[PDB]
């Protein structure tokens, strides 16, 4: 009764969803694993 | 003969400069991570009733 | 409540009862490993940088 | 005594997924320098001794 | 044998008050006393004798413990005024400990064990 | 999770209100004479009974070695 | 709050974030740290390394040779798990001094002592059967020497001896059986190694003041954690400095040529770190006689908690002992990188005494004494 | 008590001894205790093995003839080690069952299901690279099938195939590697076994009846120790069979060849137990696609506790649906070893249709209806 | 301590140690583990 319950029996509203700051500082995180990739293989100017 | 026994012998020398300056700078700032954490410790006064 | 139903501390001018009824703002901490910095003194740390 | 500026805390300290990127670029320069005065060091210490020495010689 | 200990207990007693000397110097440094270098995991008769104890030597003991390992980490030693004030060889639990030990002699001699066991954690 | 009797007054600074290693260059020398003023009986004891039974050992070994010859 | 949602969280948390520890605890107190994190380099290197090593006759030392050329930083994983296995050995010798220093075997510990006299003796046959698998001449002559002591026992040593040899002396079979045990044994001391650090959690550590530290306990992961770091990267200094600036200093020239059974080397000696069991084994004139001092010796280590009293700086004539015991432990291991000779056999056989003296005489008695004299 | 004075005891004692058990438990949850015994098997019988193995090309197919005509009970211990494989995933596929039959997976042991799938999974990939090191036709054939599959990832493909290798082509690197990571692996397996079971005995096991059982609750280790050895003596008939009557039964003839790199095989197909992931890969038109639904198989399987809504009986509409997936499972069993017809393509695409819907769409909402109806 | 301490610390008694019928019943394990080397090994010509 974790996960498709929740949502069946109304327990997850507007309320209770993450901020829209809250999913941009989670998606903040979506640069620092694409630069610490580029980091640890370094293929530099491999832009096209 | 001596380079064909050892034939890396530049190379490993290179690395290991480098290694054993980045791991002396490495102990250094490890160090002072140390005595950071522990300084509210080292530093704290302790009193009580007791003299013996 | 009362410290003394709560605590129940022993009775006398003893060095630890002193300082409960009355603490002292000059608190000298141990300083033969670190020297303090002049107390209030403001800002970020510098040991973020280091 | 010294201490770090509040304007430079807000722009590369206060939140982790700038700091990050930050201490990357930071970790590559640091590289590149250690490398060069390392190599610097060595090729000097070594002149007339290694095989590229003998190559651009024979030019 | 008999006057042979009646001799070789005066040669112990100074070898013992030389070695109280020395190791007392030691431990005033550290404000402890001799009773307090006793481990009530090493021992559970000192368990045993520590719970035959008034409250206010157990704090007076801890205390003095609290010091000793506070001034360890700092690789301090006490202060003159201190270490000229301090008694290592005053005593607070050998009369009870000697005691215990009595009474566990005395229920061994008649096949009894000792009423506790060593302390047990978890 | 054993309850200690204990009475006391406990005092912390923060961390960023002392220095880190400034102490460490003026107490260097005093720690340096306190560890071998502590340690120095038994590192004593460890070094001569090493160094001379080696020592012993090696010129009887020489010596054994000069017995050989001719 | 959250590590109380999760069992794993909060076993992790428990042991190694929010465990009280003492807090006067000293840099002696780092060779646990830096033992366990030496088993995982060697675990590690050594996993790597198995996948160029071939464990035949006919390939392992050719295939050692590829594996130092041609394998992209096959050299530095290499010279990285010989010296590994030294800096492992000095760690633990290391720690189990303190150990012996401090009488940390002591009541309520005995179970940590003796894990770890068992997690000693699984490291020594893991090195010496790890040491056969370059197949050099020391390889195959120590191998031989050592697997030969097995024939001191009578009636049935012989065919123990080719029951594990696998025929009528070290060849192919012994190289196969040695690589699979080889392989295995470092999981056994990674159990072991769990249940070692497990047991001394029920307790906590002891303190270099040897008294009761339950009063001045603070939390393991914020303050031990960088402490360990810096004895970490100490260590990193020295590994570095072996791999790459002195790599067969530790080693035996001989072991660079190929294994020949017709032609024995003029000195067969083991690695440094068990050149002390050597010298025990050396000195005494008698096979069975040697086998069974060196059995007593690790008898009288697992019997250290039950017959020893001593402990560290306040307890000051074993104190004073302890340094003796060290010099000739020292002794010991020079005395057995030397050929045989009077003069050597004769203080190999003082030595190996007084070892016997120090712990089964010294530690008891002595340690009574003290106890009399100070709280008699 | 004497299990209250040792801290090993006093686990054993609670975790194996008085552990308190539903009494209604049936044989089939005897699954995981025959799952422990038969990966115990496997460790034991490989370790055996390897002590007679060469992990080298031009010697591998020759060391497994030796082990099998010379070595003393080598036929027996390599029989054993074959078929124990495919008796481990018999008995790891019914438990697996089990558990999508009974909903075990759900609150609160979604912990225990999720170790579970990471259990399954380092299992195929250790039998894989297992099947690998024999070095016939079909090792070389399928690890070479398998592995050059990166090549649908874009951009980077051929460098991780590459890297894979070791080279080129599969070769000599690669089945020396193989033989390390296969060595390695099985120890993962039993942490991630000691990890699993530690995970069950926070909240106990789920029963026949599907109701709470806190109020009958019996000793593990004397009620059903002798019920796990009654299903432990099955399972060692079957093995017994297995071994002595019809050793090459469930192997592929193919595999008696030398491996071969320019002839290939008319029909290349794995090992029973990876039949149903090859029929879901090639019935697809799309390499890409194929590793995609492969990967969509085992996300809906850790998703299964947080959208996986009925249980047993007194759920009978999934209860019956769950004959269905069975059904399912063994005809993509069914599919994998036959040849590619248009026929068996739409039959196979169809299957794997029926299974993305059971997992996905029936167990949520089809279970969702079923609580309506009993307790709406 | 429980080994030495024990015994210096007058603790080992007479009536302390275990009975000689206790030390009878608890030796007679010794018969056990040779018929179980025995059973093991077989190296006998004792079936003759
Ligand atoms: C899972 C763990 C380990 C694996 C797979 C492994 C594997 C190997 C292999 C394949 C070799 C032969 C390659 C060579 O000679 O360079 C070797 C050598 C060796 N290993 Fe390890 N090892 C492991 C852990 C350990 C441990 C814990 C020790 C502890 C002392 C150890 C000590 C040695 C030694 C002394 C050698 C001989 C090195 C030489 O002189 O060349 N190994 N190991
Ligand atoms: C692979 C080998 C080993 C590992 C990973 C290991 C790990 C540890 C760790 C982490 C500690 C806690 C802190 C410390 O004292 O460093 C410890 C303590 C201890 N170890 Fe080791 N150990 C190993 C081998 C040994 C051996 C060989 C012995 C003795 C023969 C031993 C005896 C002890 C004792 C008595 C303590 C408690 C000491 C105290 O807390 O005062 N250990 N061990
Ligand atoms: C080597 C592999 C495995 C071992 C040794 C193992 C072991 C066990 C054992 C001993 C139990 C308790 C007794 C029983 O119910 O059978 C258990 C329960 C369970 N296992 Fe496994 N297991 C393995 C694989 C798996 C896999 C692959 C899954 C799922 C994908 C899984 C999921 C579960 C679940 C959900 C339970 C709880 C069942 C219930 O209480 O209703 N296990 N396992
Ligand atoms: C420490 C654990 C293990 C070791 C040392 C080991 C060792 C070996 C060795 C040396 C071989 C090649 C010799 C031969 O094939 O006869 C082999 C093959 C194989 N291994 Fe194991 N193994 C272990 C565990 C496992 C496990 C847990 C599985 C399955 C989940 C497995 C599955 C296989 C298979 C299927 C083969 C192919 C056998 C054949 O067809 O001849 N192994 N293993």
């Amino acid at each position: 009764p974790i996960g498709v319950w929740s949502v069946f029996q109304g327990y997850v509203t507007p309320a209770r969803l993450p901020s829209i700051q809250t999913l941009t500082r989670v998606g903040a995180w979506g640069g620092v694993v694409v630069v610490g990739g580029l980091y640890m293989v370094q293929p530099w100017d491999w832009l096209a | 003969l001596a380079w064909a026994s050892y034939p890396y012998q530049d190379e490993m020398r290179v690395m290991g400069i480098k290694a054993c300056l980045m791991i002396s700078i490495l102990i250094g700032f490890a160090a002072y991570s140390k005595r950071l954490r522990w300084a509210p410790i080292k530093s704290q006064r302790i009193v009580m009733d007791v003299v013996n | 409540s009362d410290a003394v139903e709560v605590f129940k501390p022993e009775t006398g001018l003893t060095p630890t009862n002193r300082l409960s009824m009355a603490p002292t703002p000059y608190i000298k901490y141990d300083e033969h490993n670190h020297k303090r910095f002049p107390p209030g003194t403001e800002g970020r740390p510098f040991a973020y940088f280091v | 005594v010294m201490r770090l500026s509040e304007a430079l805390y807000q722009t590369f300290f206060k939140r982790s997924t700038v700091y990050i990127p930050m201490l990357l670029v930071g970790a590559y320069f640091s590289n590149e320098a250690i490398d060069y005065a390392v190599d610097k060091m060595w090729t000097t210490r070594n002149k007339g001794k290694l095989f590229s020495d003998i190559i651009a010689e024979r030019t | 044998t008999s006057l042979l200990k009646q001799v070789a207990l005066p040669v112990f007693n100074s070898l013992a008050t030389t070695y109280r000397s020395v190791v007392g110097a030691k431990l005033a440094k550290y404000g402890l006393r001799f009773d307090d270098l006793q481990d009530p995991l090493k021992d559970e008769d000192v368990a045993e004798a520590l719970r035959r104890l008034p409250p206010d030597v157990v704090v007076a003991r801890n205390c003095r413990l609290r010091r000793a390992l506070d001034l360890s980490c700092k690789h301090e030693a006490l202060p003159k005024d201190l270490l000229e004030k301090q008694t290592p060889e005053l005593s607070y639990l050998q009369d009870v400990l000697n005691e215990v030990r009595a009474e566990r002699r005395e229920r061994a001699q008649l096949g009894a064990p000792a009423p506790y066991t060593r302390i047990y954690y978890d | 999770r054993q309850n200690i009797p204990l009475r006391e007054i406990l005092y912390q600074l923060s961390p960023y209100q002392q220095d880190v290693i400034r102490q460490t260059f003026t107490n260097a020398p005093k720690t340096f004479l306190r560890f071998f003023k502590e340690k120095g009986v038994g590192l004593a004891t460890f070094g001569v009974l090493f160094f001379g039974i080696k020592g012993y050992t090696e010129h009887e070994m020489h010596q054994e070695r000069l017995a050989e010859r001719y | 709050r959250m590590h109380n949602k999760i069992q794993l969280l909060s076993v992790l948390n428990t042991h190694l974030v929010a465990y009280p520890t003492p807090m006067n605890l000293n840099y002696s107190w780092n060779g646990g740290s830096l033992a366990g994190m030496m088993l995982a380099s060697q675990m590690l290197t050594g996993i790597l390394l198995a996948m160029h090593y071939v464990g035949h006759v006919d390939y392992a030392f050719a295939s050692v040779q590829h594996l130092m050329t041609d394998v992209p930083s096959g050299m530095i994983l290499r010279y990285a798990h010989a010296n590994g296995a030294s800096l492992f050995f000095i760690v633990v010798y290391l720690h189990v001094l303190r150990g012996m220093y401090y009488g940390s075997g002591a009541q309520p510990r005995e179970i940590v002592w003796i894990s770890g006299v068992v997690i000693l003796l699984v490291m020594i046959i893991t090195a010496f059967i790890g040491y056969v698998l370059p197949w050099g001449q020391m390889s195959f002559w120590g191998a031989t020497v050592i697997t030969s002591l097995a024939t001191a026992i009578p009636v049935v040593g012989k065919h123990i001896m080719y029951w594990l040899w696998g025929g009528f002396s070290v060849d192919n079979p012994t190289l196969n059986r040695f690589y699979s045990f080889h392989y295995t044994l470092p999981f056994i001391l990674a159990g072991l190694s769990v249940f070692h650090i497990a047991a001394l959690h029920q307790y906590g550590s002891t303190n270099p003041l040897g008294v009761n530290s339950q009063s001045s306990l603070i939390s393991f992961g914020s303050y031990f954690g960088a402490k360990d770091l810096v004895g970490a990267l100490f260590l990193a200094l020295v590994f570095s400095i072996l791999v790459f600036f002195y790599p067969d200093l530790l080693g035996h020239p001989d072991n660079l040529i190929p294994a020949n059974p017709y032609s024995t080397p003029q000195h067969i000696v083991p690695e440094w770190y068990f050149l002390w069991v050597y010298a025990i084994l050396r000195s005494i004139p008698n096979k069975a006689m040697g086998v069974l001092a060196i059995g007593l010796v690790f008898a009288s280590l697992f019997a250290m908690p039950f017959i020893g009293l001593g402990g560290g700086k306040f307890r000051i004539i074993t104190e004073w002992l302890y340094w003796t015991f060290l010099a000739d432990v020292l002794l010991l291991t020079w005395l057995g990188g030397n050929e045989i000779t009077p003069i050597t056999s004769f203080v190999g056989q003082c030595c190996t005494a007084y070892l016997f003296f120090y712990l089964l005489v010294c530690q008891p008695l002595v340690g009574y004494l003290e106890t009399q004299f100070a709280h008699g």
